[PDB]
């Protein structure tokens, strides 16, 4: 019911935890 | 020079033979008797591809756009 | 329609806000570094959030932010319905008809909006904002012809609606975002009790 | 004509609106058809004689 | 079958619409037991799900207990994920934004219990663009009770914890089908793989992964949970369990419903609550499924329940669980045209078949509802459906023969009468 | 439906209805048409010599019917007998002067006879 | 299959095939291949030592006649290791039937 | 060892465990019909024109791109391949304008090579055509996109080799066109070197545009010294 306020949602509290990542590599 | 014709002598000019083998090629040369030169046969690499390998994790070939 | 630039503002310019640089920092720690290497549909998505309608030198943008070709970004952005390109309105609004919205009398939440507003049918307003659309498939045939707005969606569509949310929004007021009447709860009325209870003994997991 | 057009040409009202009958038109008229091998013979009643190909 | 029911009671597998929808505790039905579910191995639900034997809610058979287990690649060296559906594509189906509308705990529950059994590694979601408020609460639904120290990166008690990572498209195709999602998670067109290479667990976004459905993964915690003997509940013994249903087109209310295998329509539809239309005496033409499912009379389907293989004994079986009627208002070639129309406008465009099939067709097909000239065109447009089936690599080629393949079936006197007004007219 | 000179059409208010695709030439079983085209300068291509003897010409037919924009046509007079060999080779600039000394003899015939080929 | 398709028939398909099979049968020292042609006519290949004999033969007897010799042609063709072939035809005139001749050779 | 022994129309051959239909169906002298599929590419399945009828099966299969399993009856000539076939090439021949009298591959072009050998007989459409519009690239290559097959052939040289990715897939369903989306001029080495690839008349020669038809020339092999490699 807001059409902006995607940083609530985006990078809140997932920047914190994001977990972790390590995520593997490819670097490639 | 009248018209623009590609006129000519050199009456052979307009000769394509068929033959099947290489075998059976250079009996015709001698059987009449002119000299010749020889090609040769030329087959591709055989060869290695699959898709799928399109798409990888560390390699280098991956695709996109499609 | 076509999807071509005749060169109406090859640098416009648009660059971003430094709160949306550090928002772009959230994205890429999401997605598994190498294979990373493209983010675009929230990035460029992002895009249209600042702006509202997106020229060609948005999109020469982010691909200096992803080191990605730009013929990789122009491509993306011209097949997914939502982006925008041509300039658009304040309030882009759409009636979506399909085949069970055809069925739910869509026929007086068609026309009679025209009539109720003054404009071309499928076409902007003359003026500014007011941008008319149609769309099929999101989520209830359940419904009435429902007419999402660009934040939310209106269900139990019916021609006082029309005479409501086409007037109301002219003023500038929130014409009731959800079911204007009908069940608020989407219920089977006739089935939508049923005996509200904790659900018959939790425990069944002893196995 | 015989019909299947990959032996008679089709009409000039028809390789002037349909598609597949320029490519059955123009190249029937660049090479011609396409034949199986294998010899024949045969004779009809020429109005002196017979007339034979081989 | 058995009793020919198929109920609808309060032991369901859904917690409540109308109770609470927003963050909670977390009652009763969400988080009973936690902990003692994943401390077995995977083999203890690896084959747990045979009891159900879940076929799965996406649109096909291959039940979701098998492909799981099976189907399934140990490791090499390479990590895993898992691909949530929660695109509803096809037309009028409203079985999503309703678990999300009330039930988002629900989904996360069996999210870190669902991949303990592949043992993968992160989550990702995919929830279209156009439902952005539902979507906005699905977030914050993680921030509820994932934030708060239950589930990730070791919680709870166990070693494997990790996250659920929400992406959105725009506008796009990759509902109805997967192998155009898993492209369209990395940034590419979305012009779809061809199915089988190796097909969705050999080759996937860098590793393989696997595509499930929202009540797919939904049912997974309490169908791992009550078990049974309860999970053969209705039905034969080709299908088992109860599935969540939707009422739509012509109705007093028009409405969600919900109930087990193997229900007849006659009483179903009539049921929950009004069947304002004509419930007989007038035609009641329905429709089984979304859109891979043609039209049918009111002829023995009304007899026939909701079994699998009871709409595979009729000419078309389906597995939306979607239900439209017109039965006396509604011009029958009229509404099932833009269907048809539909396909035009979400189709991909790599194959020759459907790209410049479809449009053979939606450009005939609107000449017949208008009434026009010479009828046994029906026939080569019937061949031309008949001539779309493994031609196309995705299923939307095979979703664009059904509608046309039986409206030419069942319906003699459709256009044979309209397009005769037209020559009457002309004349 | 008769045989005899040639001529050259061209559409209302001239086009030269010629537009060199090369059929005409590879059906005269007797190789008697020469076309040597070139891209003219406005973007359409068109001929720039055309040859046609006169005494290779067998009279088939086989132009008359190989040409898809109905160009090249076979007109009905028969006047001819000229005193040098130098003459009968044809020019294209003879084959239009040829083929506007009458248009109204030809297209009197070609719409009598269209109807069955 | 449909018009516009010859249609064939199995009965001289059936007693040409059985004719020429015992013209092989009596004369095993020059005939070395008999094939038969799809539409219903016989070629035989004969070494060219039997040039005049396997036509004596056939000149005058009481079960193959073949008294008129419609065509002899000849036909060259290089690789083949022996140029040409010389191909003699004939024409049954109490039976309706014909058979080709099909004699290799060379130039010397 | 390390071969699959496989039957092709009764009769058997043996490849190694990873080739494709295709190739080992060009082993023993066939060539089913190919437009998406060049060799010295990668493989792309967007044309749907290799149909081999696999016996054994109520399915249908693309020979282009899938590996060969234990030993098949790859059965090529039968009653349901030819259906498909002639049913594939029925689809791309509707929209397409009517040239052949001045389009510059009226000698060689596939659209003309299979639809005489493989392929239908006649049309049924009626009417139609879409007809999107041309544009320019460089003054080497003519480019009339209304012609256009769209079988990605193109596009997938400039990813590849020529390394300049310049050319896109743009659009949706029925509504897309190739070419460059901005009005980008595509030139380097190797650029004229697509008007080989492009398989029907889109993209043809500019110099050479409108001078003679490909029957009548005379070839005779040579080789060029300009350069290092002649
Ligand atoms: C007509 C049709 C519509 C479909 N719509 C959807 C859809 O809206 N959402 C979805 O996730 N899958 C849809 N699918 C099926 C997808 O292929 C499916 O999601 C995928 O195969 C996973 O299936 P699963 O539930 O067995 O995991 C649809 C299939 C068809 C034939
Ligand atoms: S059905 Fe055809 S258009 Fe749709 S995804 Fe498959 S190949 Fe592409
Ligand atoms: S008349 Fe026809 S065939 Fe002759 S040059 Fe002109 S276009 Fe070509
Ligand atoms: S009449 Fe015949 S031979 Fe003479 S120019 Fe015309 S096509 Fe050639
Ligand atoms: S230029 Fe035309 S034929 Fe060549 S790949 Fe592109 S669309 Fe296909
Ligand atoms: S590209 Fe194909 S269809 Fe077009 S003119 Fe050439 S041969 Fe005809
Ligand atoms: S399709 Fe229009 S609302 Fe569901
Ligand atoms: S035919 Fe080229 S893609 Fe299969």
């Amino acid at each position: 019911y807001s059409t902006y306020t995607f940083l609530d949602l985006n990078l809140d509290l997932s920047k914190f935890r994001m977990p972790q990542p390590s995520s593997g590599r490819e670097s490639p | 020079p009248l018209m623009g014709w590609a006129s000519t002598a050199d009456p052979l000019s307009n000769l394509v033979l068929t033959f099947s083998t290489k075998e059976d090629a250079v009996a015709f040369a001698e059987k009449n008797g002119w000299s010749y030169d020889v090609e040769e046969r030329k087959v591709p690499k055989p060869k290695s591809k699959s898709y799928g390998a399109n798409f990888s994790w560390n390699k280098r070939t991956r695709v996109s756009t499609k | 329609v076509h999807r071509d630039t005749p060169e109406n503002n090859p640098e416009t310019p648009f660059d971003f806000t430094p709160e949306n640089y550090k928002r772009i920092e959230a994205i890429v720690k999401n997605y598994p570094e190498g294979h990373k290497a493209a983010a675009v549909l929230p990035v460029l998505d992002l895009a249209q959030r600042q702006n509202g309608w997106l020229p060609i030198s948005a999109m020469n943008k982010v691909a200096e932010i992803l080191q990605v070709p730009p013929m990789r970004v122009y491509e993306v952005a011209t097949f997914y319905t939502m982006y925008n390109r041509k300039p658009v309105g304040k309030y882009h609004i759409q009636v979506c008809t399909t085949t069970p919205c055809m069925l739910r009398n869509s026929d007086s939440i068609l026309e009679a909006i025209q009539k109720k507003l003054g404009i071309k049918v499928g076409e902007t307003t003359p003026d500014k904002l007011f941008t008319l659309i149609e769309v099929e498939c999101l989520g209830a045939c359940v419904n009435a012809p429902m007419v999402q707005i660009n934040d939310n969606y209106y269900e139990d569509l019916t021609p006082k609606d029309i005479e409501e949310i086409i007037d109301e929004l002219k003023a500038g007021k929130i014409p009731k975002p959800g079911p204007r009447s009908g069940r608020f709860s989407c219920e089977p009325a006739g089935g939508l009790t049923s005996l509200t209870e904790p659900p018959k003994g939790p425990g069944f997991g002893v196995q | 004509k015989v019909d299947d057009a990959k032996v008679s040409p089709p009409k000039r009202a028809e390789m002037k609106t349909s598609m597949e009958s320029l490519i059955h038109h123009f190249k029937l008229y660049t090479e011609g058809y396409q034949v199986p091998p294998g010899a024949t013979y045969t004779a009809i009643e020429a109005p002196k004689g017979e007339f034979g190909v081989y | 079958f058995g009793s020919l029911k198929d109920e609808d009671r309060i032991f369901t597998n859904l917690y409540g619409r109308h109770d609470w929808r927003l963050k909670g505790a977390q009652s009763r039905g969400d988080w009973y037991k936690t902990k003692e579910i994943l401390l077995k191995g995977p083999d203890w639900i690896l084959g747990e799900v045979k009891t159900s034997g879940l076929r799965g809610r996406g649109g096909a058979g291959f039940p979701t207990g098998l492909k799981w287990s099976f189907m399934n690649k140990p490791s090499d060296g390479r990590p895993k994920y898992l691909v949530v559906n929660a695109d509803e594509g096809e037309p009028g189906t409203c079985k999503d934004r309703e678990i999300i509308r009330h039930d988002p705990h629900k989904l996360v529950e069996g999210c870190l219990v669902g991949g303990r059994a592949m043992g993968a590694r992160a989550a990702y979601i995919y929830i279209r663009g156009e439902f952005y408020n539902e979507a906005s609460n699905l977030q914050v639904a993680i921030r509820e009770a994932y934030e708060a120290g239950l589930i990730g990166k070791n919680a709870c008690g166990s070693g494997y914890d990790f996250d659920v990572f929400v992406v959105r498209g725009a506008g796009a195709y990759i509902c109805g089908e997967e192998t155009a999602l898993i492209e369209s998670i990395e940034g590419k067109q979305g012009k779809p793989r061809l199915k089988p290479p190796f097909p969705a667990d050999v080759g996937v976004f860098g590793c393989p992964t696997t595509v499930a459905n929202v009540e797919t993964v939904a049912v997974s915690p309490t169908i791992c949970r009550r078990g049974g003997a309860w999970f053969a509940s209705f039905g034969r013994e080709r299908n088992s369990g109860t599935k969540l249903f939707n009422i739509s087109g012509h109705v007093n209310n028009p409405c969600t419903v919900e109930e087990e295998m193997s229900v007849p329509l006659k009483e179903l539809i009539e049921k929950h609550a009004g069947g304002v239309t004509g419930g007989w005496d007038n035609l009641l033409a329905v429709i089984p499924g979304g859109s891979s499912t043609p039209l049918i009379p009111k002829s023995v389907c009304e007899t026939v329940l909701m079994d699998f293989d009871a709409l595979i004994q009729a000419q078309t079986g389906l597995g939306t669980a979607a239900v439209i009627v017109m039965d006396r208002s509604t011009d029958i070639v009229k509404a099932i045209a833009r269907l048809i129309e539909f396909y035009k406008h979400e189709s991909c465009g790599q194959c020759t078949p459907c790209r410049e099939g479809v449009d053979w067709m939606n450009k005939v097909m609107a000449r017949f509802v208008r009434g026009d000239a010479r009828p046994a065109e029906i026939d080569s447009l019937w061949e031309i459906s008949k001539q779309i089936e493994g031609h196309t690599i995705c299923a939307l080629g095979d979703g664009a023969a059904w509608p046309v393949q039986g409206l030419i079936r069942h319906f003699r006197p459709e256009l044979e009468e309209r397009m005769q007004q037209f020559a009457q007219q002309h004349q | 439906r008769f045989r005899g000179e040639h001529a050259l059409r061209r559409y209302p208010s001239g086009e030269e209805r010629c537009i060199a695709c090369k059929l005409c030439e590879a059906v005269c079983p007797a190789q008697a048409i020469t076309i040597e085209a070139e891209p003219r300068a406005d973007g359409s291509r068109r001929t720039t010599r055309y040859d046609i003897d006169m005494t290779k010409c067998i009279y088939c037919g086989f132009c008359q019917e190989a040409c898809p924009v109905d160009a090249i046509v076979e007109g009905p007079n028969f006047e001819f007998s000229t005193e040098t060999h130098e003459e009968l080779l044809y020019n294209k600039e003879k084959l239009l002067n040829n083929g506007d000394k009458w248009e109204a003899e030809i297209a009197a015939n070609i719409q009598a006879d269209y109807l069955y080929r | 299959t449909r018009p516009t398709v010859r249609p064939r028939n199995d009965v001289a398909h059936k007693q040409l095939s059985a004719f020429g099979e015992y013209v092989a049968e009596i004369l095993p020292k020059y005939v070395q291949q008999v094939q038969v042609s799809c539409f219903n006519e016989l070629e035989i290949c004969i070494h060219p030592d039997g040039v005049i004999p396997v036509l004596t033969f056939l000149r005058d007897h009481s079960n193959a006649q073949f008294k008129s010799l419609a065509d002899l042609t000849a036909v060259d063709i290089p690789t083949r290791q022996n140029r040409f072939e010389i191909v003699y035809n004939l024409l049954s005139l109490r039976f309706n039937s014909r058979i080709r001749v099909k004699t290799y050779t060379d130039e010397l | 060892s390390n071969l699959i022994e496989v039957f092709v129309d009764g009769q058997s051959v043996m490849v190694e465990p990873g080739t494709t239909v295709l190739q080992a169906c060009e082993k023993v002298g066939m060539q089913i019909p190919r437009f998406c599929y060049h060799e010295r590419l990668s493989v792309a399945g967007n044309c749907r024109m290799c149909l081999v009828e696999i016996e054994k099966a109520p399915k249908v299969v693309a020979a282009c791109a899938m590996p060969v399993m234990k030993g098949w009856n790859i059965l090529t000539n039968s009653e349901k391949t030819k259906k498909a076939r002639e049913g594939v090439m029925e689809f791309l021949l509707a929209n397409h304008p009517l040239d052949c009298p001045i389009c510059d591959q009226g000698g060689e072009c596939d659209l003309q090579d299979q639809s005489m050998m493989f392929g239908s007989d006649r049309s049924r459409f009626l009417e139609g055509k879409r007809a999107v519009e041309d544009k320019n690239i460089g003054p080497l290559v003519k480019t009339i996109m209304t012609r256009c097959i769209q079988c990605t052939r193109c596009i997938r040289f400039a990813s590849e080799i020529a390394g300049v990715d310049d050319l896109g897939t743009t659009g949706r369903g029925n509504d897309m066109q190739v070419g460059t989306y901005i009005e980008k001029m595509f030139m380097s080495e190797l650029s004229g070197n697509i008007i080989d690839i492009c398989p029907v008349g889109a993209l043809t020669s500019k110099p050479y545009a409108f001078t003679a038809r490909p029957w009548e020339t005379r070839k005779t092999e040579s080789i060029d010294v300009m350069d290092a490699v002649g």
